[PDB]
């Protein structure tokens, strides 16, 4: 029994909540593809130089 | 005397099961120390256990 409660007080320490994690997947993932497509944006910033000309 | 040397080994069970309740080093029921504070705030304010050695 005491094993069994020093593993479970190790586990309580250690372990990850993966619902939580699983969420921040979902927004990161979304994130990163909004940042993809702001630089993607970023980078037309100079075609308007040659119109000038 | 048989009923002396199980009363005995009763006792010293008791004892090695309540030396032995220890995590992370400290033991809040062996009575090595009056109280245990753990964080309970942001700005450091506690939360008190008491001590109650068995």
């Amino acid at each position: 029994k005491l094993q069994d409660s020093l593993d479970a007080g190790v586990g309580n320490l250690v372990d990850a909540d993966l619902a939580k994690e699983s969420a921040k997947l979902q927004s990161l993932q979304t994130k990163q593809q909004l940042g993809v497509q702001a630089l993607s944006i970023a980078n037309q910033s100079s075609s308007s130089i040659l119109s000038l000309f | 005397n048989a009923l002396k040397s199980d009363f005995d080994s009763l006792r010293d069970q008791i004892e090695k099961a309540a030396t032995n309740a220890k995590f992370n080093g400290v033991s809040i029921a062996d009575g090595s120390t009056t109280k245990l504070t753990f964080l309970a705030n942001s700005d450091g304010s506690g939360f008190t256990v008491n001590a109650k050695t068995i």
